[PDB]
């Protein structure tokens, strides 16, 4: 569940079917706004997961997982900005910028997509009788 | 750095030690 | 006896237990009294045939 | 697997069944591509653009133009216009903290518009997404249990006229509205 | 150099006081050896007999003790009996025959494999479990669901469900099946469904998901989520009444009812004061069962579930008159239980006695303990669920500046349902006379309960208003729920 | 301060319940009393049944308590100068404990085997020094691990209790029996008096046969030691609760308990300590010279008792008899020993910085206050308090130790009253933090 490896897959592709060289950094910045995105949710989860273990309600080894995933965000994130770096001179300052830009960009476009289904959810729970024109029927 | 079962281990592998010394011993002195 | 006036007078103040309080006290104190006593008397009772088997 | 398209340059995944998140993940991509795709300058800027605003300012101008003329049907239809143009033809790396209020501003009148109009589940909708994005005043859960009481939910709308009357205590609707609520409450159980 | 026992002289006493210092007193000791309950029975006579065979298929020391003390006496009486010479007890045979390598084997045996293997086996199951009482993988696999949540998804009952369905202790007891079939065993509950042959599984999980919906709720709101918490409330009330959730649930909910019948021909009555305010055959005629014998049992069921009113709420701290910055305050509620066929009575009629806090250092330096006293709640009906539940109420508080749970919720069970009772059935809705001025209605009789909540957090150090939100739902039936505000005037 | 790399069991992250420290406390004691019937191998009635001696317990928990005493000395005459501001003096105490500890181990042991009857002559003496550190080692990782959050409680109080209730049952069902001419007779009270009214078929005459028995053990010593540890089981409730209130966060009220035992066996402990070590001395300096004037008045030691000297004035009554053979004797000894008691409780809190002038400075650092009374007056008001309390306390012991020694039980007043207060630690931390 990540886009990681999707983006490792479009780069074998590209080294056998000689795809166009945009898709590679559209790749490459969808990895970076996860990344940042992944790291900031865990900077923020941190406290609660501190204190449910200190009072005792979820054990040992998922503190130990969770301690070592803060890690590995950090040396995804750091791989990802060194292939940055190899993939375009001098594009290390505004890339991270961009990155943190287009993680909220995208979150706030996603939570406005969602309200199609979401509207259609209520709908089936509370039994409402809505014809065409969005208008109530009783 | 040492757990209480790592103790448990290392009291009941000396005691059962010593006892198997003693028991040789005393196989050992009346074989021979 | 002024000595004993005023440890008279700290005794009145003081709060003794009462019975159905005591009545836990006792049980829980004889309990575990009985527990470490018998796995000593067992322990040192056990050990004497094998002491001379073994020895 | 995914396949690749030379004309349009669109990925495009060909199994028989793929989860929700390699889907999402493969429209971002694709939105991303078709963004760099028409920008020109290699080193991109955070800056917005120029046009876009003027195209979309312009749409929403001549939504609003109908309300003076009091052609309320055509109205809502030029503003669900400009929303979907701003959500659509607006790259992702433009600044954030500009591309967010336009998107309140227009959402606002067309909360207003579906209202007045009669649709009260889009507008219910719009009111939870307004709210839930980051944006809570009193002026929101009034028309938040509006709606829920005219779609017949008494105690979202109990819940809701509360959570108003627990930042403005000063408001001289939300008491009307509790009022009401109330009312209505006290017939249902009774 | 000690001298065994070698004609048998002097073994049989110790062996007979140390059976009767074990055999008296327990002989000794066997010598020696508030809540109206309403549904027992009547639960028991709509409970399915595919669930009561299910519950029903999931002192001879002392004789042979004695026994044993009489064969010892007669031996004892039937035997024929200068330097210390010490001696033993124990005979001669245990140490000299042929049976001396077989104490020290067993001796070996006993300290070098019995006992390692079993400390380490009880080790390593009591290390496996959570104090909440769920096992490591299951709260692993909740905390991972919560994780990531998309806030854009909005919770419903099937949700939930399928988040049970991947419980590591589902699986110890039947690893033959998957996630998916115990999802479908799920819905086949909740939709009052027959499974045909895993029905003795159907009820084992459904009758497992207590703890787990209640470790789910603990983490819940430990991730300070309200909407999880608020469908977990709903799915446990689900999983217990056996009815999936509906606008008109609290009517459909009832024993004997028929669904093809009351939702095509009525569609205004929804809860159960609406179903009261009718008459008592327009009742029966309205929920379709035509049968007085049986109409009986379901009006004896609809007007004795506990529905909640508040008299009295706000912040009360011990041992002073206000609210100060840096103090720690807890909420005091004053809760009637009432039926949902009595009308109304007014909160000005209350004596303002049963209102008042005690002003005394006894009372003022633990304030649970009058709360500790009150009688525990009945046996609910449920004939669906296999076992046997007592009701609960989970009451959890939250805030209303961004609507956070700030708390782990609370828990009480001891409640007393004295204004159900049968002798106050004259205070009926129904005949809209004025019951007040009755002549058996005496304002002293009606017991008013109380609820202390701790809070957990001092107040804050500024000076302000600062609301909250107490939430007081059920875990059986689906009656009438708290839901109020309340705001502490930090005064300095 | 050094670096030092230690084998040491870490404490858990969490607390632990209250079922897995009952279940370690069980194994530990079980793994040290198994750890202290096993002898030696190398070695050349029972003659090691009643002392530890002879065994891989050897050495026991001595050097242990050695280490504890010496470094609490140090720190009692203030020449470490610890700080509680840092947290790494701390932990160098510690690791001082332990560095003196196995330090001393090692001596202890080559002494031992080097001047002990275990005998002269390489391998052997290598091995008979391995067994003595491999068990003392093991016994401080256990007290280790009990003492860092596995156990209820110390390892050295709960070794204690386990001899003690050990002692008591042993000297009740004995199943050893001793020969002297008349006949075979049970060492025990219990086993001895079901074997003569089960055997001698003569009920009447068993009864007072069995029940006085002035030579072993008898039932009347057992009926005594139950009743005086129901009634030490009494005085331990008694407590002196003054009710608190806080004034830095407001809402906190409670109560202080002032308990009776204040020292809590200290000073019966000092005064035990002082008449051993004076008796013994008395005893060495007549041993050396036979006669002298002063050494003809401090004691004058025949068939070990002396007669006509100070040693004898403070020489501990063992029953009725001595008391009603000499009253003088007695008039003397109950003040002496009940004096001393008290001079002690008292010398002890002003010194333990238990002093009302200390419970007042850390009541003015929490910022409580006594509920109905002023913030300027709780010293005043624990002046009147914590004396009185010590001293009577301190009185109460020695009168029950006087009592218990008079009246002939199983066990001496002292050793119950330890094992009592070890229990009852156990029993109101456990009630009082809540567990099954």
């Amino acid at each position: 569940n990540d886009a990681h490896d999707l983006y490792f897959q479009i780069k074998e592709m590209s080294e056998n079917e000689k795809i166009h060289e945009k898709v590679l950094k559209a790749a490459l910045l969808n990895r970076g706004a996860e990344s940042v995105r992944r790291s900031l949710k865990l900077k923020e989860l941190a406290p609660q997961i501190n204190l449910l273990y200190k009072n005792g309600s979820i054990g040992e080894d998922y503190w130990k997982r969770f301690e070592t995933e803060v890690k590995l965000i950090e040396l995804e994130f750091k791989d990802t900005l060194q292939e940055a770096e190899r993939l375009q001179p001098g594009w290390v300052q505004l890339f991270v910028m961009v990155c943190k830009e287009i993680c909220f960009n995208q979150a706030l476009s996603r939570r406005y997509q969602s309200i199609l289904k979401r509207k259609e959810v209520c709908i089936k729970e509370w039994e409402l009788k809505i014809n065409n024109d969005g208008r109530l029927v009783n | 750095r040492v757990d209480p079962l790592v103790v448990l281990f290392l009291a009941v592998g000396f005691i059962f030690s010593v006892v198997a010394l003693h028991v040789i011993s005393k196989v050992a002195g009346k074989l021979f | 006896v002024e000595f004993v006036r005023e440890g008279t007078q700290f005794l009145a103040k003081c709060k003794k237990p009462d019975l159905k309080e005591y009545t836990k006290i006792v049980k829980a104190v004889g309990i575990g009294f009985i527990a470490v006593g018998i796995i000593g008397y067992a322990i040192k009772l056990i050990h004497i045939p094998i002491r001379y088997v073994i020895v | 697997t995914l396949e690749y398209n030379a004309n349009s340059k669109l990925i495009t995944a060909s199994d028989a069944v793929v989860a929700l998140s390699t889907e999402t993940n493969i429209d971002q991509i694709n939105v991303l591509t078709t963004s760099l795709i028409g920008e020109t300058n290699p080193n991109f800027t955070p800056q917005p653009n120029e046009a876009l605003s003027k195209m979309i300012k312009g749409l929403f101008e001549s939504g609003m133009k109908n309300l003076q003329q009091k052609k309320l049907n055509e109205a809502l239809k030029n503003v669900s216009l400009a929303i979907e143009m701003a959500q659509r033809k607006r790259a992702p790396w433009e600044a954030f903290a500009i591309q967010l209020p336009e998107l309140h501003f227009m959402l606002r009148s067309k909360i207003d518009l579906c209202l007045i109009l009669g649709k009260h589940l889009e507008a219910l909708q719009d009111l939870d997404f307004l709210l839930g994005t980051g944006l809570i005043q009193p002026d929101v859960f009034v028309r938040k249990a509006d709606c829920l009481l005219k779609l017949r939910q008494w105690e979202e709308a109990r819940a809701t006229c509360e959570r108003g009357l627990a930042l403005a205590p000063e408001d001289m609707k939300l008491r009307a509205l509790l009022i009401e609520t109330a009312r209505n409450l006290a017939e249902y159980n009774g | 150099n000690y001298e065994y026992d070698e004609a048998s002289e002097t073994w049989p006493s110790f062996i007979l006081t140390g059976l009767l210092m074990v055999v008296g007193p327990m002989t000794l000791l066997q010598i020696y050896q508030f809540n109206e309950e309403v549904f027992k029975n009547l639960n028991e006579e709509y409970t399915s007999d595919e669930i009561k065979q299910f519950r029903r298929k999931f002192n001879i020391i002392i004789i042979v003790g004695w026994i044993l003390v009489a064969i010892l006496l007669q031996r004892i009486n039937s035997n024929d009996a200068q330097s210390t010479s010490h001696g033993i007890a124990l005979p001669r045979f245990l140490v000299d025959g042929s049976a001396s390598p077989l104490l020290v084997v067993c001796y070996v045996a006993l300290l070098g494999l019995i006992l390692p293997y079993f400390v380490s086996r009880w080790w390593a199951r009591t290390q496996s479990y959570t104090k909440k009482g769920i096992h490591n993988v299951t709260a692993s696999n909740f905390v991972s669901n919560l994780v990531n949540y998309k806030p854009s998804e909005i919770v419903t009952t099937d949700l939930i469900l399928h988040w049970l369905s991947f419980a590591h202790e589902f699986k110890q007891f039947f690893p033959d099946l998957q996630p998916t079939d115990f999802e479908k065993l799920l819905q086949d509950h909740i939709n009052r469904r027959d499974s045909g042959k895993l029905n003795n599984a159907k009820f084992r999980i459904v009758a497992k998901c207590h703890s787990l919906l209640h470790g789910l709720l603990d983490i819940a709101c430990g991730f300070r989520n309200l909407d999880i918490a608020l469908g977990a409330i709903n799915t446990f009330k689900c999983i217990v009444q056996a009815v999936p959730l509906t606008p008109n649930c609290q009517i459909l909910q009832l024993p004997n009812v028929d669904k093809e019948h009351f939702i095509t021909k009525t569609g205004d009555i929804h809860t159960l004061g609406k179903l009261f305010t009718l008459e008592d055959a327009k009742i029966g005629e309205v929920l379709g069962i035509k049968d007085q014998a049986k109409l009986n049992e379901t009006l004896r069921v609809a007007s004795h579930i506990p529905n909640l009113k508040i008299i009295k709420a706000d912040f009360l701290v011990p041992g002073e008159n206000q609210v100060t910055p840096s103090s720690t305050p807890y909420i005091s509620l004053k809760v009637l239980v009432r039926s949902a066929k009595q009308p109304l009575i007014p909160t000005s009629l209350i004596p303002e006695e049963n209102l008042t806090e005690p002003q005394d250092f006894e009372s003022q330096r633990d304030p649970f303990a009058m709360m500790s006293k009150q009688p525990l709640v009945p046996y609910s009906f449920a004939p669906f669920f296999p076992t046997k539940r007592r009701g609960s109420w989970c009451c959890l508080v939250s805030s209303q500046k961004d609507g956070k749970i700030l708390q782990t919720p609370i828990i009480i069970e001891k409640l007393s349902y004295k204004n159900l009772n049968d002798d106050k059935d004259f205070f009926d809705k129904r005949i809209k006379m004025d019951l007040t001025k009755h002549e058996k209605f005496d304002i002293n009789d009606w017991e008013i309960g109380t609820i202390k909540i701790p809070l957990g957090q001092p107040a804050p150090e500024t000076v302000g208003d600062f609301f909250f939100r107490v939430i007081v739902k059920s875990t059986d039936y689906f009656t009438t729920d708290l839901d109020i505000t309340m705001n502490m005037k930090v005064r300095d | 301060p050094f670096e030092s790399f230690l084998p040491e069991v870490i404490a858990p992250e969490r607390k632990v319940p209250y079922n897995q420290k009952l279940i370690w406390t069980g194994v530990s004691l079980l793994i040290f009393l198994i750890l202290g019937q096993i002898p030696l191998y190398g070695i050349v009635l029972r003659a090691m049944l009643a002392s530890n001696r002879g065994t891989l317990l050897e050495l026991g928990v001595s050097p242990i308590i050695t280490s504890s005493m010496i470094f609490q000395f140090l720190q009692g005459t203030q020449l470490l100068q610890i700080r509680p501001e840092s947290k790494q003096d701390r932990e160098l105490f510690q690791i001082a404990q332990k560095v003196c500890a196995i330090i001393l181990i090692l001596g202890q042991a080559l002494v031992v085997v080097m001047t002990g009857n275990y005998g002269a002559p390489l391998p052997i003496c290598l091995l008979l020094i391995f067994q003595l550190m491999f068990a003392s080692l093991i016994v401080m990782l256990l007290d280790e691990l009990l003492s860092k959050g596995y156990g209820l409680g110390s390892g050295i109080s709960l070794f204690t209790a386990t001899n003690i209730a050990e002692q008591i049952f042993w000297r009740a069902f004995a199943p050893t029996t001793v020969n002297s001419g008349r006949g075979k007779e049970f060492e025990g009270a219990v086993i001895a008096f079901f074997h003569l009214l089960a055997v001698r078929k003569d009920k009447k005459r068993a009864l007072v046969e069995a029940f006085y028995r002035t030579n072993l053990p008898n039932m009347f010593q057992v009926l005594m030691t139950v009743a005086i540890f129901l009634f030490v089981l009494y005085l331990q409730g008694f407590r002196y609760e003054l009710p608190i209130r806080s004034t830095k966060v407001r809402g906190q009220i409670g109560i202080y308990p002032i308990k009776l035992f204040y020292t809590s066996n200290t000073p019966i402990m000092l005064q035990s300590a002082l008449t051993s070590n004076i008796f013994l001395i008395s005893q060495i300096l007549f041993q050396k010279y036979p006669t002298n004037p002063l050494i003809r008045l401090i004691g004058v030691w025949g068939i070990q008792m002396a007669l006509s000297g100070l040693a004898y004035y403070i020489q501990p009554l063992m029953s009725l008899s001595e008391a009603l053979l000499d009253p003088i004797k007695t008039i003397v000894y109950i003040t002496f020993v009940l004096g001393s008691c008290a001079v002690f409780s008292k010398t002890w809190i002003e010194i333990s910085g238990t002093s009302p002038r200390d419970i007042a400075k850390q009541f003015k650092d929490q910022g409580m206050v006594i509920n109905g009374k002023r913030e300027t007056s709780i010293y005043r008001e624990l002046k009147k308090i914590i004396p009185t309390a010590a001293a009577f306390g301190g009185a109460t012991i020695g009168a029950l130790s006087v009592g218990s020694d008079l009246l002939g039980t199983l066990g001496s007043g002292a050793s119950i009253l330890m094992a009592t207060t070890t229990i009852y630690g156990y029993y109101e931390a456990a009630a009082k933090e809540g567990g099954f």
